[PDB]
RNA sequence: UCUCCAGGCAUACGCGUAUAACAACUCGGAUAACCAUUGUUAGUUAAUCAGAAUAGGCAAUAAUCACACUAUAAAUCACCUAUAACUUCUCUGUUAACCCAACACCGGAAUGCCUAAAGGAAAGAUCCAAAAAGAUAAAAGGAACUCGGCAAACAAGAACC
RNA sequence: GAGCUACCUAAAAACAAUUUUAUGAAUCAACUCGUCUAUGUGGCAAAAUAGUGAGAAGAUUUUUAGGUAGAGGUGAAAAGCCU
């Protein structure tokens, strides 16, 4: 019965093993932290130079790069799989579109470049409000929901490690920090968690793209500002889960402008990049509110939806936050990968003349209604 | 073109055509690692 | 007369310009509408407190949001709460709103 | 205290005080330039 | 891997290749290893970070969690009326252990966040001499020292001119 | 020549905890200063270091740009400052 001392590395020694043990000490404080707000504070109290991810970004193939930063696999299509007043919903949607362009006056904008963008923003804003009310009788969950316009959704996570290339810290191990600071045009937050689109740990043949180069090759720069994990509302908010996000593509990224710049393939890549970035940030922030963080992988998958439009076209994406353990230490033997499903863009209405909206397609309206009606079990 | 005069443009002016160009460029092997699509060039400082 | 215009005499000057007589208090017809408990919303007191708390503290990452962001939020939130009564009254579907409209008369 | 660090470099301060436009403002400054051109100086001003 | 120390990462002003790899071993580092040195080759990628139309009319009511509460030192373009124009992505900053002090100077240097998760090494090998410098401990006594309780103290209390 | 320094104009920034109260009040950091002793003395330093001390919501400190020039400037007057 020899009570040997434990075979572990020293705490205060200047060695990699000793450093790792000190890291475990810090993580212990998070594990024993009483409340979620204290958990977040301890995690993000220290600010280091971090990549700033932009959900709406013009960089080529940003969608593929964003998957690696998030470990999200994009599967084309919808997730694997009552009575509706289409006359009222169809008429109401036309009223918002027509009322805005043909009717209403405001003060004609000063800048000659944001007029169409300003017009596009208002139709999206009004249409959402009406649909939420018009779909409320069919689904009572929306009544308990909270509707926010142009609120901020943030998420800061660590993924990957690098050796500092130059300077006095040459060769010191440095984690790769990424952040997403987003202002989705419209979002719906509900108290109850939405149902899962697929069982947790579901395996798929498709694999995350692996990028040979560093994140700096596609324009992506680093700054040191406050790290924030924000779901659009503080922790005290009773409504902490998410239902759906509405995003508007900026004018520069619209279909016609990309064609002239010769990046025709990026017409749909722009949609994918925003969907992956924003939904992960929103779902990722939600997990932290429930207390899950990188070391403590999420037990119950978090699911949220988003709809992305350029003003006329619409594309809808579904997301699932299988894992937050996206770090070299915590990703050593993690077989769980986040899953995202997306659909191609569809034109809601071809164009408007006189008092009639030409080329209105019901299919786009039906898909929006289906997303709004999804409810917790 | 470089070391030459560009006509001043005012509303309604014609399009500017440079028939013979002074800008000469050279392609270089990247110093760092670059994406397969990315290509590096060294160009005259007055080129946009 | 425009937004920034401030009348020195307040209400009295406004009464003269529009040729109107002032009655203190809301009309009895409007007041009696909410006296009926049937119009009372579920968890009305609690939901209003959340909106006030959301309006002033929880909406922005900052510590003390400025009035440029919580006077619109409070009014917008309440209207999106009063507009939840469509379930009781389907007739409320016959209205829509606008923003920053232009009204003028001579 | 410890002297020797009077020079607290500022490019805006430097160019305003001993710059080209500053020197040309006055004839007394232009005559500073004129002498420097006579001597053969590499730099006539800042 | 072990032992120990405890201002660190960005920004601005500034500096101007001191950044990074390779190759040299003349010079520089106050000595070596190694390079901060020499030569050659490279480098810092932004519509978001940062920097760079006209003529009139008219504003009594701070801030401080702005509610209460008072005070005194009395306190940050907008909105309208008309005219003119009707769909855009160029340019420049971005490296480093860095700056002011003849120096790889125990000195000077503003703001943000955090206090070790970040950043570092007091001893080239020896040896135990005097003198000198610093730290700690004291039998008995307790200012008898001294120009003076200077310095130090298990004290840091009281009154006076 | 006012990038040091004396003064001023403009645009700005910093001040934790504790007790008083409602303040050129108190304890004491950051920060500003520089009473005393010691070391140093071609020194780390052409004025520093180690201790010990004074102020620390104010006549406060600090940052940025500008102004005052030698028969002069500035000066809570030391004939003090003005590279
Ligand atoms: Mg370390
Ligand atoms: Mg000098
Ligand atoms: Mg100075
Ligand atoms: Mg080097
Ligand atoms: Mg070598
Ligand atoms: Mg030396
Ligand atoms: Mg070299
Ligand atoms: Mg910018
Ligand atoms: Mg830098
Ligand atoms: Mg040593
Ligand atoms: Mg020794
Ligand atoms: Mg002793
Ligand atoms: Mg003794
Ligand atoms: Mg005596
Ligand atoms: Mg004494
Ligand atoms: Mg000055
Ligand atoms: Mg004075
Ligand atoms: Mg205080
Ligand atoms: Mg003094
Ligand atoms: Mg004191
Ligand atoms: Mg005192
Ligand atoms: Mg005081
Ligand atoms: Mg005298
Ligand atoms: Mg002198």
């Amino acid at each position: 019965v020899a009570r040997y001392p434990p075979i572990v590395a020293s705490m205060t020694a200047d060695s990699k093993a000793a450093r790792q043990r000190r890291v475990q000490r810090w993580q212990a404080t998070v594990h024993a932290a009483p409340s979620v707000d204290e958990k977040i504070r301890i995690l993000t109290k220290m600010q280091f130079k971090k990549y700033v991810v932009h959900p709406q970004i013009s960089a080529l193939n940003a969608d593929r790069w964003y998957q690696s930063f998030t470990k999200t696999v994009f599967v084309s299509g919808l997730p694997p799989a009552p009575s509706l007043d289409l006359a009222a919903l169809r008429a109401a949607v036309c009223d918002c579109i027509l009322q805005e362009q043909v009717y209403v006056r405001r003060r004609r904008p000063r800048s000659l470049f944001d007029r169409r963008q300003a017009l596009a923003s208002s139709i999206l804003d009004q249409v959402v409000r009406t649909l939420v009310n018009l779909l409320a009788p069919l689904n009572p969950v929306l009544s308990t929901a909270a509707l926010d316009c142009k609120r901020s959704v943030d998420f800061y996570w660590l993924r990957g490690e690098e050796r500092i290339p130059a300077g006095h810290r040459k060769g010191h191990i440095d984690a790769l920090r990424y952040q997403i600071n987003d202002k989705p045009h419209n979002q719906i937050r509900i108290s109850k968690q939405l149902p899962e689109f697929v069982p947790l740990d579901y395996s798929i043949p498709t694999e995350i793209p692996v990028m040979k180069c560093k994140p700096d090759k596609l324009p992506l720069f680093r700054r040191q500002y406050e790290n924030s994990i924000f779901t659009g509302s503080k922790t005290a908010d009773p409504c902490c889960y998410g239902h759906t996000q509405f995003h508007l593509i900026p004018d520069r990224l619209k279909r016609e402008r990309l064609i002239r710049q010769n990046q025709a393939e990026q017409v749909e890549a722009v949609f994918r990049a925003n969907a992956i970035a924003s939904l992960f940030a929103w779902t990722g922030a939600q997990a932290m509110y429930q207390g899950f963080w990188s070391e403590a992988d999420v037990t119950r998958p978090f699911v949220s939806q988003a709809v992305i439009t350029d003003g006329k076209y619409f594309s809808f994406f579904c997301y699932q936050l299988n894992t937050l353990a996206l770090t070299v230490q915590a990703d050593q033997n993690n077989p769980r990968k986040n899953l995202c499903w997306g659909s191609q863009s569809q034109p809601l209405y071809e164009t408007v003349e006189d008092n009639d909206v030409k080329g209105f397609d019901d299919g786009t309206l039906l898909q929006i209604v289906h997303f709004l009606l999804n409810k917790p079990r | 073109a470089r070391n030459v005069l560009y006509p001043l443009y005012q509303l309604g002016g014609p399009q500017l055509r440079v028939f013979r160009t002074n800008f000469f460029i050279q392609l270089v092997r990247p110093g760092t690692a670059q994406p397969e699509d990315t290509v590096q060039f060294r160009i005259p400082m007055e080129m946009t | 007369f425009h937004q920034r215009c401030r009348l020195l005499e307040g209400m009295k000057q406004a009464l003269w310009l529009t040729k109107t007589k002032l009655i203190e208090g809301l009309p009895k017809k409007v007041l009696s509408l909410v006296d009926d408990p049937a119009n009372h919303i579920e968890n009305q007191e609690q939901r209003v407190l959340d909106i006030i708390s959301h309006a002033r503290l929880w909406h922005s990452t900052e510590d003390i949001p400025k009035r440029e962001t919580y006077c619109p939020l409070i009014v917008d939130s309440l209207i999106q709460l009063c507009k939840s009564q469509i379930l009781k009254h389907p007739s409320l579907a016959r209205r829509t709103s606008a923003q920053n409209c232009t009204l003028a008369t001579t | 205290r410890a002297r020797g660090n009077e020079y607290q470099p500022s490019n805006i301060k430097r160019k305003h005080k001993h710059g080209w436009v500053r020197r040309l403002s006055t004839p007394a400054g232009v005559q500073v330039i004129l002498r420097r051109m006579l001597k053969g100086r590499k730099s006539l001003s800042h």
